[PDB]
RNA sequence: ACGGGGAAUCAGGGUUCGAUUCCGGAGAGGGAGCCUGAGAAACGGCUACCACAUCCAAGGAAGGCAGCAGGCGCGCAAAUUACCCACUCCCGACCCGGGGAGGUAGUGACGAAAAAUAACAAUACAGGACUCUUUCGAGGCCCUGUAAUUGGAAUGAGUCCACUUUAAAUCCUUUAACGAGGAUCCAUUGGAGGGCAAGUCUGGUGCCAGCAGCCGCGGUAAUUCCAGCUCCAAUAGCGUAUAUUAAAGUUGCUGCAGUUAAAAAGCUCGUAGUUGGAUCUUGGGAGCGGCCGU
């Protein structure tokens, strides 16, 4: 006996074919439009919507008014009402499975740093997130996939302890500086 | 096990303590006591995870050993003794007084009550004895045995005791209209008037309660504790009135408190 | 049986001197160049599409 | 620039202290030392930094905020008296023994298989 | 199935019981006659002693001498005929040899060429017979 | 074959696993018998016999790791003779003592989550929108691609003052000062006949050596070997062996077959089993939202 949960899960399911050249065709472009690193990158959000998408499948196959049904219904909707893919007034739960994966990749951080202009490409838009330069509401995110809220939208921004906001330069100006005055005297 | 259990998992803990995961193997196993090992609540998780007085074991331990603690009106340094239903808590130095009512939900409300209120509680008579010189007796649902009572009170009545003398003052008789506390089940924290009493020789008489909203439900005859004659209570009952709002009526209220509070 | 030319060809093969090889890009630049190869180069050719590997 | 915000108040008249949950604004340095925090309790809650025991911080990840819990108590006998002796041990106030438990499990079952008195004149 | 009255769980459970023994994949795994034959014993891998160095004439089709190790088990003292794979792996392999043996793919049936090599060797002397080939361990002599 | 809670796969059914941290049971080398006690047929209690083995001055004495560490053996197969009662709790006559229970580190590619290995410029230069020009070409408002061509921005891995952490630390976090141009601080693992994404490329071998799950390849132009280059796939992972699930409507309850592919007893009787005809309460009343529903 130990005071361990072991509770974890798999995030992403393999293709059940391995060399569907279609499947490669559509999977690495989703990673070339939105700057992904690899294909699990691109299938666990393949996953996200299996299950969501899952569950409002079974709600749809309940009773009308169910009570099940009428409050796992508005959760549903609620929780991507609120991560911004669904409408404010499209929020009906038929209207989840008519519904994509490029629809949750457009909400990840990475492309919302770019699609907000402080990245000049989605490449460098990882790269501005993994080195720490930005930040939402005064906390540095360091990880691309937080999938941004909808009031949480309009508060990405630079970070205060990197030159791209308003702080201090990095280490290859600030070896510039021991030589500009170290060979001027 | 070839004796008697002295170690509860915390996993294997009951529920309604809402102990976590994640912090220890173990779980404080209630000593024996007036309260059931499930359907009580150690000292020490009122005195920490509740109430958040102590933090640690050993801040329970120096707490309860300077007899601040004093459960129904006579001392206990136990931190594990079995503190159930409607014992009245008294920390006297803090001047704060507590009686042991169930939620609506699972857990044990921490019903603030006034020092008026905690010098009398509520028992439930679980049987009538007859002693060895035809003294009558009873006992309550916490092992209070009182002898010479009312001979109106029967065995599934509730008697108001004193702490002070140990003594019947009032009681109310099982009777339909009167008021119940669901002390035990799924319904666990209702309270609302009985409309039928149910007879079933040989199995167990369930009883049907109506709510005040007249959200009507069953319950077996164990698990009924009459707090009232009527609509109107003995006691002081906690936040909500035990009414039990739905899932769906839970949000549309919880919301609003986060909607107009900003 | 007749184990005497066992790893025979393996053994006998010309080796040739593996060349230098300017490193390869790793990751999302590995990944985001293999999107600029199939989907913003090549204008749609006339004929059947050649291979990765076309040599001809 | 470091800014001490306490939350989550609570006061112990059972245990003689004002414990509450401290959450610190230093932004742009290290994680700031017990040492700066409970000189800003002590002209905060005033107080001696005698009775205040900080402990147990945990740094944000960003690097400008630390919460940490606090406790800061009416005196320097109940201070000692109901309270963890490592806690009591980082202000020098409580002096340990030196010697380890696996000297200590050899010592009890040399002691105990001598009967008597000259248990003692056997290991050390 | 065949009968469908509501009252005929016993029979069809009991017919359905019956019937899978005439299924091979059933009886083989079932019955531990199979287990009782298999050298390794239910293992995956197993490890034996190179005691002399056969090659195996191929199939008709394809007319090649296969140089496979006739190794006897550890745990059993069972004998067997292990496929060395690759160009000269044999040439690393001596008599007296804790070499580490698998199957060969097709969970105990002879595959391709080699007539009744149902094994493979792994390791030899707990160095992989891949790092010897590729060249990146030495035999420890 | 300890059982169950559960686990894996999963359209709907199922199929398989569950020694394994929670619950219950059992046992302490094999049996057996007891003592004390509220509670034991207790084994970190005892007494016997058997197996095993210990010290011995040879008379005797002593033992029980399916506790935590560790060793040997067995093997395809599994970790440190570390630290600590601070946490969780338990036991005691107890606020004080004890706890290899437990906790904390070590080992750990069993596994699960996150996630680096560059980025953006400049010019060569190669495309495409586009005014123009038949084309060739130039403009370039939009950028589009990649070079041992150059450029200045970056932050991390790591060395590592100090805090934080904690029983004491470690790690994370935090932070100084350092720390990247072939950013040599260099990503593998399997493949490239078909199934199955990817070379009718060169050089070697000549039914040899080898490959090859299967079909096949190798007989001197080898798309299959052995290598070089290029390329593909997954990626801090990927191959292999074996058990198992889906695939398998190839166990068929859902849902298979039985003239000729495997398959209807030679025939009839017959008891369990399974399965069994039709038939017994309907007609109105009386209010309800706009002949109509309640």
């Amino acid at each position: 006996p130990v005071a361990r949960s072991w509770v974890c899960r798999k995030t992403y399911v393999t293709p059940r074919r391995p060399f569907e050249k279609s499947r490669l065709d559509q999977e690495l472009k989703l990673i070339g439009e939105y700057g992904l690193r690899n294909k699990r990158e691109v299938w666990r959000v393949k996953f996200t919507l299996a299950k969501i998408r899952k569950a409002a499948r079974e709600l749809l196959t309940l009773d009308e008014k169910d009570p099940r049904r009428l409050f796992e219904g508005n959760a549903l909707l609620r929780r991507l009402v609120r991560i911004g893919v669904l409408d404010e007034g499209k929020m009906k739960l038929d209207y989840i499975l008519g519904l994509k994966i490029e629809d949750f990749l457009e909400r990840r951080l990475q492309t919302q740093v770019f699609k907000l202009g402080l990245a000049k490409s989605i490449h460098h838009a990882r790269v501005l997130i993994r080195q720490r330069h930005i930040r939402v509401r005064k906390q540095v995110v360091n990880i691309p996939s937080f999938i941004v809220r909808l009031d949480s939208q309009k508060h990405i921004d630079f970070s205060l302890r990197s030159p791209y906001g308003g702080g201090r330069p990095g280490r290859v100006k600030r070896k510039n500086a021991k030589k500009g005055q170290g060979g001027a005297g | 096990a070839r004796g008697p259990k002295k170690h509860l998992k915390r996993v294997a803990a009951p529920k309604h303590w809402m102990l976590d995961k994640l912090t220890s193997v173990f779980a404080p196993r209630p000593s024996t006591g007036p309260h059931k090992l499930r359907e009580c609540l150690p000292l020490i998780i009122f005195l920490r995870n509740k109430l958040k007085y102590a933090l640690t074991g050993d801040e329970v331990k120096k707490i309860c050993m300077q007899r601040f603690i004093k459960i129904d009106g006579k001392v206990r340094a136990d931190i594990t003794y079995p503190a159930g239903f409607m014992d009245v808590i008294s920390i006297d130095k803090t001047g704060e007084n507590f009686r042991l009512i169930y939620d609506t939900k699972g857990r044990f409300a921490v019903h603030r009550i006034t020092p008026e209120e905690a010098k009398y509680k509520l028992c439930k008579v679980r049987k009538i004895f007859v002693g060895t010189k035809g003294i009558p007796h009873l006992v309550t649902h916490d092992a209070r045995t009182i002898r010479y009572p009312d001979p109106l009170i029967k065995m599934n009545d509730t008697i108001q005791i004193d702490l002070e003398t140990g003594k019947i003052t009032d009681f109310i008789k099982f009777d339909t209209g009167n008021l119940c506390m669901v002390t035990g089940g799924a319904n666990l924290g209702r309270i609302g008037v009985i409309t039928n009493r149910e007879r079933h020789p040989g199995s167990f008489d369930v009883v049907h309660v109506k709510d005040a909203n007249g959200n009507s439900f069953a319950t077996r005859l164990s698990n009924i504790f009459v707090i009232g004659k009527g609509n109107k209570p003995w006691i002081s009952l906690p936040r909500g009135k035990g009414i039990r709002l739905t899932i769906a009526e839970e949000r549309d209220k919880r919301l609003a408190a986060k909607q107009s509070s900003g | 049986g007749s184990l005497a030319r066992v790893g025979k060809v393996r053994g006998q093969t010309l080796k040739v001197a593996k060349q230098e090889k300017k490193k390869k890009r790793t990751g999302r630049a590995k990944r985001r160049m293999q999107y600029n190869r199939r989907f913003v180069n090549v204008v749609p050719t006339f004929g059947k599409k050649k291979g990765p590997n076309a040599n001809s | 620039t470091v800014t001490i915000r306490t939350r989550k108040f609570m006061t112990n008249r059972l245990l003689q202290r004002k414990q509450m949950v401290i959450d610190v604004l230093h932004p742009g340095k290290a994680t700031v030392p017990k040492t700066e925090i409970r000189e800003k309790l002590a002209k905060m809650y005033k107080t001696t930094p005698d009775v205040i025991f900080v402990f147990g911080f945990r740094t944000h990840f960003g690097g400008g905020k630390t919460t940490g819990f606090g406790m800061i108590y009416d005196s320097l006998d109940y201070a000692k008296k109901n309270e963890p002796k490592h806690r009591l041990a980082r202000h020098g106030l409580y002096e340990k023994k030196k010697t380890s438990r696996k000297q200590r499990k050899e010592r009890k079952n040399r002691m105990k298989k001598v009967r008597g008195t000259a248990k003692a004149n056997v290991g050390a | 199935g065949k009968c469908r009255g509501l009252r005929t769980a016993r029979k069809l459970r009991s017919h359905r019981r019956d019937q899978k023994w005439h299924d091979k994949q059933y009886k083989k795994a079932h019955l531990g006659t199979a287990l009782k034959a298999n050298p390794f014993g239910g293992a995956s891998h197993a490890k034996g002693i190179v005691l002399e160095k056969v090659g195996v004439e191929a199939k008709q089709p394809n007319s090649a001498i296969r140089k496979c190790v006739r190794v006897q088990l550890i745990k059993n003292g069972k004998k067997i005929t292990a496929f060395v794979p690759n160009d000269g792996c044999l040439n690393f392999i001596e008599e007296n040899d804790e070499v580490l043996v698998a199957g060969f793919g097709r969970k105990g049936h002879a595959v391709g060429d080699i007539p009744g090599v149902r094994f493979k060797v792994v390791k030899v002397a707990n160095v992989s017979l891949l790092a010897l080939y590729k060249g990146k361990k030495e035999r420890p002599r």
